């Protein structure tokens, strides 16, 4: 559950990285002198690698979603266990109130 | 249908990647300096400035659309990826069963201790002389 | 009256099986799977007719105290009343455990044994069984067994009264809810 969702979070961050690499590449090209042309090539390869693996991750996840889609609303649930747990907790609360009352009558008896 | 929605997601992804690549390549191509002929330097330069700004805006818009696609895919996964619903349901069920069993063990031990105290109190009260 | 069995059949390779099961746990009723383990043996009576009578006997090995089960399956109806399911006549009978001995007195002889081990789900009237067929060699023993193939078999079955339409259409829709994972279809028993 955290796996595919964390993949989606990573692809969010890498879309940001793609835009920042676009911006950094045209930043270096706008310079009056741009000595680090090797670093320009590195930023260009970084940009294209970012776009390519963003495409790879999203295509893979659309494929995986195509494999496990059904168009049906999933008739499973967990309601009955929550109901039984609520009844158990209210049993405990009822016993707590009754124990408070018995202890209060014991304090009234011992108090005199 | 589900197939139709998945196709639409595929179409959006292909379109966004294509748009980012095309806009960046076109900006790089315009960035070429060429010799002028019948273009009047000043007009050519303003037109080029407008083109670059519009293409950068288009790249940012494509990034926003990719964010929208990621959000829609996340919603689809949270709503109808059957395996994870089953593991969530099973984990919830097992946790609630353990809480119920703890409550019932506490109550049963309480009943036994209270019963022993009740036996002592019954003996004392009924055998009181008064 | 005479009840009819509607069948759709298919198969599923085992390494994708779990996804099927997860899909079924979404679509079928709010239940845990059942994990049945059954011994099935087929008796036949070589009468005067060209077609010998056939009877299926199942002992549920996993559950103690489960009554044995007899099943007579009629030959499939060639009428195109329900076009999409195997429509057969089914007579299903719960029985005591001396059945085999009794069937030996009736003139019946065994043909083959097979274990079937798998899962069981349901949806309304529909019964989904996803099981692996295990060949028994050393015919008395139920432990000496070998898997028949890599694939599991998937059966979608509805037992219900004679005629009784708008049944096969719901089975069509429930089969089409699985269609990326399984292909279920009316397969004829010939060849």
């Amino acid at each position: 559950l955290a796996n595919e969702r964390l993949r989606a979070l990573e692809d969010i961050e890498r879309e940001i990285g793609a835009i920042l690499q676009n911006a950094g590449t045209v930043i270096l090209e706008l310079s009056k002198e741009k000595t680090n042309e090797r670093l320009l090539d590195r930023q260009a390869a970084a940009f294209t690698a970012s776009v390519q693996h963003v495409e790879a991750e999203l295509s893979a996840q659309i494929r995986y979603l195509t494999q496990v889609a059904t168009g049906q609303p999933h008739e499973g649930s967990s309601y009955s266990s929550r109901k039984d747990c609520q009844m158990a907790l209210k049993r405990v609360d009822y016993a707590r109130l009754k124990l408070s009352d018995v202890a209060r009558t014991c304090e009234q008896m011992l108090e005199n | 249908s589900k197939e139709t929605l998945l196709q639409s997601y595929n179409k959006r992804l292909k379109d966004d990647i294509k748009s980012i690549m095309d806009n960046f390549t076109e900006i790089i191509k315009t960035a070429k300096i060429e010799d002028e002929t019948q273009v009047s330097r000043a007009t050519q330069g303003e037109q080029d400035n407008y083109e670059m700004h519009v293409r950068a805006a288009n790249i940012v818009r494509a990034g926003e659309s990719l964010m929208k696609l990621v959000s829609d895919l996340k919603q689809f996964l949270i709503l109808n990826d059957f395996p994870s619903v089953n593991e969530a349901i099973d984990q919830r069920n097992q946790q609630l069963r353990t809480l119920q069993e703890e409550c019932d063990r506490k109550l049963i031990t309480l009943r036994d201790e209270i019963s022993i105290d009740l036996y002592e109190l019954e003996e004392e009260y009924y055998s009181s002389s008064s | 009256i005479n009840m009819m069995e509607y069948l759709l059949q298919g198969s599923v390779l085992d390494h994708s099986l779990e996804s099927l099961i997860h899909r079924l746990r979404g679509l079928c009723d709010n239940m845990e799977p059942e994990t049945f383990l059954d011994h099935e043996m087929v008796f036949l009576l070589k009468g005067q007719q060209a077609s010998p009578f056939v009877l299926r006997a199942r002992r549920s090995m996993d559950r103690a105290g489960a009554p044995w089960h007899l099943r007579y399956l009629g030959q499939p109806e060639m009428g195109d009343k329900n076009r999409h399911a195997l429509v057969r006549n089914c007579v299903d009978i719960a029985t005591s455990e001396n059945l085999t001995d009794f069937l030996m007195e009736m003139g019946f002889r065994m043909d083959h044994e097979f274990v079937a081990k798998g899962h069981l789900f349901r949806k309304g009237i529909m019964k989904i069984m996803v099981y692996k067929i295990f060949r028994i060699l050393v015919p008395g023993n139920t432990d000496s067994t070998e898997a028949l193939s890599l694939s599991y078999l998937v059966e979608l079955s509805v037992v219900a009264p004679a005629g009784q339409d708008m049944v096969s259409d719901d089975m069509k829709n429930f089969a089409e809810q699985l269609k990326p994972l399984v292909h279920l279809e009316k397969i004829d028993p010939k060849r």
